[PDB]
């Protein structure tokens, strides 16, 4: 009969949605890991090959010759096409510290939009991760409950009695660990994860700025 | 700072010790 | 002042029911 | 106490300290509800209506496209507040030249206006944070309670039979119960609110910094037109 | 024959000291609850009056004419003053930008002076919201300890020999929470009331800031 | 800024594991 | 049983080098206190003074007058002459927008670095106050995993046989608390203390700033005729 | 049956076994992070110190350039150095020197932050074992707690002296626990700490580098209208 499986079956349905719930936290914590994984790697893996292509660049000129080879879903070409669309959109101007000062508040703004797109899932990681003992011991406190209210409702003189309501209870706790542990390793490995790749992405955003800055200040110095 | 988890809980090693000793509240006065 | 006195004063409120229903 | 016992009738023994502390604990949680429910519908409807006004701004290509766009919003509407903010500067500005004076003045206007919604955007924030620090607690002092009411039982009868200790482990387990129903929907609700209140008030800087975006420029245009 | 005065009555002398000393610290936590929560609350009230009437302000000049009755500690009107002197400090200067960063600056150290002289007193909220656990837990440590103590001298078998001393010691955590949660609540409330005050007398030295910033550069171009 | 204000019972731990003996030991 | 010194002797030597670990914990935290608060206090109240007599300045030549007779510690005379010695610098710059700039970013720093150094002793305090009633929970957990042992080989036991293990126990309790709420209180009054340090050390720079700001400004009028 | 902690762990049950064997191998981790670590630390604070202050006399950027010459390729002061004088030397047609003066200035001051990150490398490691070596821990002895109540169960016993062995697995299970969390915690503010101090430093030395060149521009510009 006693078993971990067994103490599951005949448990209160109180700590039956208790596990059961910490069983789909679980779930959903790998589901994100999985998931999330895979998207930094392939959008960490494009950005190092795109920097390393870029990091040769000399001229705003350059740098969209060279970034022409890269796919439309490319957060440098992205990069790249807001700071030569704020000079196709200002033309007219001959004041240039405009220009610089428009396209790098433009620039900051979207380096904080991927930045913030990149970290969907953590809210609910972090969450997980301070509930989940909580959710799991509330199940454990229900359970003596109803093995404390036991004695009181059949009266009874021996511990073997109530020993397989403690386990069936502290089961729950169990299980609350089992899911809080994952949510709380994943989520520091993404936490840095976010961390190096906002970097990263604001690292070409900065080049980006020094290229247009630069040919610029060229560009304004050919009129001697 | 980059939002890590870094610290040590507190409260959730002071509400399991809690029904651990609870348990034994319970089940001491049952045994011989 | 006013506001250590209100104070002291519904601690010390507190304290005589302790000694009220301890009798 | 040990015949026949339920949950409620395990509250109707509890001692009259354990009493305050669970029914404080209890509308605590009724008013974290009532928080939940009154801001959860306020977000659905300010982050809808701002994510509309963003989408229909997104074709503007100067100030005076944007102010005829926005004629349209109602009154409320927190873009066409931040474009009679900026439209204002302007008119307030008239018989200067220093567009740069004109351009960090209605900088700093707007990043005040955007700062003064977030502040007030979040305003049950901080009683949710305080419920879910301390809640756990309030009900870890209850359960003291609990505890020591066992030993006054031992001690006032003289003896360890489970009838003396167990009106004492009996309140002890309530308020730990009612203490964590308490913490766990002020934190899951906190850190809701929270990423709501993140991608509110970046979603708000986004229109801030397109009609910034669209002043600075135009006032450059209109500056080389003179030139 | 026990009651939770009987307990402190029949008390060891270290745990009394430490439950008057958590007594104490909480009568200081609600004397600067009451203090403090009225002091704010005043300057709360003038402040958001004041700013009310300043907002009909459309030159430097018609501002502090507007707050020429204010009260001789009012923020606004020292905010105020302190800009007027800056010009003052500064009439032999043809730089406009140079008196408009030189005020921005004392502006700002004002503003973050106020909000901290306002922050006195919460060092006390903090240490005793910190250590009154502590303090307590120490009572019912050295209670517990002094009880075992002497069982181990009196070879005694009974659990009822000890438990009115156990009692008396669990009853020093009961007082030391009892401390401490006002006090971490109250320390909170401040440093959420202090971080509103200090924003919205942000935004009446930004409406005095944009006033001199507007009124030097229409001189300038009247001028010109 | 910088103090430390937050609740700290961890102490009460080690206390309720003393509790944790007392009952143990203290069977009928 | 009997003494604080018969649970020392007769004490787990992972128990009794807890105990130890924790006595020279509470021992560096009052080092720390007396060593740093009469230092600290003396800066303080040098400060204070300094700033009440450079208010009434109204150009950095009147500041480097009244501060001339200070001490070569003291940090005012130290900010007035990281100031005076940008202008020593840049004697044959044109550009004051220049020297203002390089003045503010030199003085900022100089302000952070005084901060760090003020503030230098913390790490420990934060540390021990923090992490003394987890070591001390450490100590517990062995003493009383030991006292289980005891039950385990025994096999007959009554509350007085483990009083000694558990008066052990609490005594690592007791002694882990005597280092941490010390700790907490001292770190407190610090990092309140070292802040208005901090936030007056900044007041005197910013009125360093404002006095050469405003000096460089009239003079460029002044030569304009 | 042997109760010594030998003894204990070799009656253990295979969950609280590999629970034990992990909280151990974190702990020797989180000693060879700091062993590796502190070394490295040790090494770059004691040759960035040395750098600033032989930097100090510097009168102009040149005089730095000449310094930094004899400094090893490794250097991070020649670094943020070269960094500066590539600026230059990437816009000597340009005429505007507070363009020079910006772009250097974000150019040095993202450099330092980037140096603040390759240095916190591993810390990810204290932080993780730091805040779950508790929580592992706690769940070791609820499995403890949990195996001796079925045992009392499968076997109808009613002395409490057969759970005493029991109980003590799961109080090691704590004791590990802390020994594995306690250090870890503790080695991670110290690093923390450690990083915030030679950013300063480092920007201390990066701010040198700012003030010369700007200097030096606005030297060279009022001699060349003169
Ligand atoms: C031993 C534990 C139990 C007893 C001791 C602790 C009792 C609780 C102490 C509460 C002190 C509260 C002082 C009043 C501050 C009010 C300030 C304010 O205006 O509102 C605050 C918000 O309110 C609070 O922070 C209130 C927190 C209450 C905590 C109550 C916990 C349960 C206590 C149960 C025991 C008492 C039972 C009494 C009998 C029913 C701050 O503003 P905000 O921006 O953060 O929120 C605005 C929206 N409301
Ligand atoms: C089961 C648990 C066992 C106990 C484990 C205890 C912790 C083990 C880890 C100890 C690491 C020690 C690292 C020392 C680094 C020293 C760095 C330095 O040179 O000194 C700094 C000053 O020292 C520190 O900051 C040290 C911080 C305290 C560490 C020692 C106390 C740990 C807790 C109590 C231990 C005793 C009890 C345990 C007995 C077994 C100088 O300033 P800074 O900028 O470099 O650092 C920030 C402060 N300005």
């Amino acid at each position: 009969d006693l078993s971990v499986w067994g103490m599951y079956q005949h448990a209160d349905i109180v700590v039956k949605c208790v596990m059961i719930g910490l069983i789909l936290a679980s779930v959903v914590t790998w589901a994100i890991f999985f998931s999330k994984s895979v998207e930094f790697f392939n959008q960490k893996r494009r950005l190092k090959r795109e920097q390393q292509l870029l990091a040769e660049a000399r001229s705003l000129n350059q740098a969209n010759d060279i970034a022409a080879d890269f796919g439309s879903k490319s957060l440098s070409l992205h990069l790249l096409n807001e700071a030569q669309n704020e000079l196709e959109l200002s033309e007219g101007s001959d004041d240039n510290e405009g220009i610089k000062e428009r396209t790098s508040f433009r620039l900051e703004r979207r380096v904080a939009a991927v930045g913030r797109q990149m970290g969907r899932g953590n809210g609910y990681l972090a969450t997980i991760g301070a509930i989940s003992p909580f959710v799991g011991l509330f199940g454990t406190v229900w359970g003596i409950m109803n093995s404390f209210i036991g004695i009181a409702q059949t009266q009874t003189t021996n511990l073997a009695v109530v020993a397989p309501g403690i386990a069936e209870a502290l089961l729950a706790t169990a299980i609350g660990l089992v899911a809080a542990i994952p949510a709380v390793v994943i989520y520091n490995v993404f936490a840095r994860q976010i961390g190096g790749f906002k970097a990263m992405l604001g690292d070409v955003a900065a080049q980006v700025l020094l290229l247009q800055s630069r040919d610029l200040d060229l560009e304004a110095s050919a009129a001697a | 700072d980059n939002g890590e988890m870094h610290d040590i809980n507190v409260t959730p090693f002071i509400d399991v010790m809690l029904v651990l000793l609870i348990i034994f509240m319970v089940a001491a006065p049952l045994a011989t | 002042p006013w506001p250590t006195l209100l104070s002291v004063c519904i601690h010390g409120a507190v304290v005589a029911g302790l000694l009220y229903t301890s009798v």
